[PDB]
């Protein structure tokens, strides 16, 4: 979407497309890693849908269950920051610097806005205020 | 516009899956389970 | 899909802690049946 | 001299959570602000 | 660069002019009142 | 909780989580050194 765009602006002795270009390596890693991870689920669920392991010998069987959790938060907590390091954040700045350009000219044309209509409305009252004392002139000079 | 998925918004989002959930025991069958993931299953095949 | 996923292993866990508490509960009664124990720790012969 | 499963174990409560683990980053958050305070009341106490 | 560099040089004389302008219309705005204020000094003065 | 967060800025070509990840291996053998440290304390106060 950015291609020639009003939005395309130099940051960082470049563009805005080549940083999102810059991004590729890094989704590449994190698409391959998770890919990997969510094909040893798939084959995991698949394989044990019904099956002595996991319908053990009594009916409590917590301990199991108990052990899996613990290795799903591990999993879970080292995911969190494997993603965040990859690709979440090189990401966001990107992001980032888009936000912040359209805000930085955003607040730009208001600021522009209100400071030529403060400098309008001061103008317009002193000279409405000069008027006023123009009648005063004229009222006090007809009078004598 | 701009991209605002992954930054600033809700810092905590339901739409993502990262806001927090209240979980009451209500009883879904494996078989259902098993429909519902292989719903999106079904999608991420061609990428898998 | 994750919420309905958490709910359904709160369902399960529940009805197995409480088929367990229940199991024992029951062979602590027909231990008791047998040969009785009093509360200070001694054999009651009245009922056993 | 304990191990990475016990260490998360102790100081975050995995078992004393919600059944069905949730994996949403407030969940996370929330365990290691409560591990946080526990640590800065102990700090306190080794202070006295 | 290019569009940048003309732009910068475009609205800096725009603001250049835009204040030599403004400074102009306050000062003239100024000294009108206060031959205004002259007016009055003076018709007040002859009155009496 | 930096996740998607307001708070979550542009600082030294970064943003503010990269530097906390940075983090990591300094605390990693600070707290190796207070555990060894500690260890040997805890020996030497137990044997005498």
């Amino acid at each position: 979407e950015l291609y020639e765009n009003v939005e395309n602006v130099n940051v960082e002795n470049k563009t805005l497309r080549q940083h999102y270009s810059a991004l590729i390596p890094n989704l590449f890693i994190a698409a391959v890693a998770n890919i990997s991870e969510l094909n040893a689920a798939d084959a995991e669920a698949a394989a044990y849908y019904l099956h002595w392991d996991t319908d053990l010998a009594t009916n409590d069987e917590d301990e199991a269950y108990y052990k899996a959790k613990l290795d799903f938060a591990i999993e879970t907590y080292a995911k969190i920051l494997f993603n965040g390091e990859v690709w979440q954040e090189p990401l966001a700045y990107v992001q980032n610097l888009d936000a912040g350009a359209r805000q930085e000219a955003a607040d730009r044309e208001a600021a522009r806005a209100a400071d030529e209509a403060y400098r309008a409305e001061q103008l317009r009252i002193a000279q409405e205020a000069a008027d006023a004392q123009k009648a005063i002139a004229e009222a006090l000079a007809k009078e004598a | 516009e701009t991209n605002p998925t992954f930054n600033i918004t809700n810092g905590f989002n339901d739409a993502d899956g990262s806001t927090i959930q209240p979980v009451g025991p209500v009883n879904h069958t494996e078989e259902t389970l098993r429909d519902l993931t292989d719903s999106t299953g079904a999608y991420l095949e061609e990428f898998q | 899909t994750i919420t309905k996923t958490r709910e359904s292993v709160a369902y399960a866990l529940k009805v197995d802690q409480e088929a367990t508490a229940a199991f024992e509960a029951y062979r602590n009664a027909l231990r008791d049946a047998a040969i009785s124990i009093n509360p200070d720790g001694s054999i009651n012969p009245d009922t056993s | 001299n304990g191990t990475v499963e016990e260490i998360v174990e102790a100081y975050l409560q995995v078992q004393a959570s919600a059944d069905g683990f949730d994996p949403s980053e407030q969940a996370a958050y929330e365990a290691f602000e409560a591990a946080r305070v526990r640590a800065s009341q102990e700090l306190a106490a080794s202070a006295e």
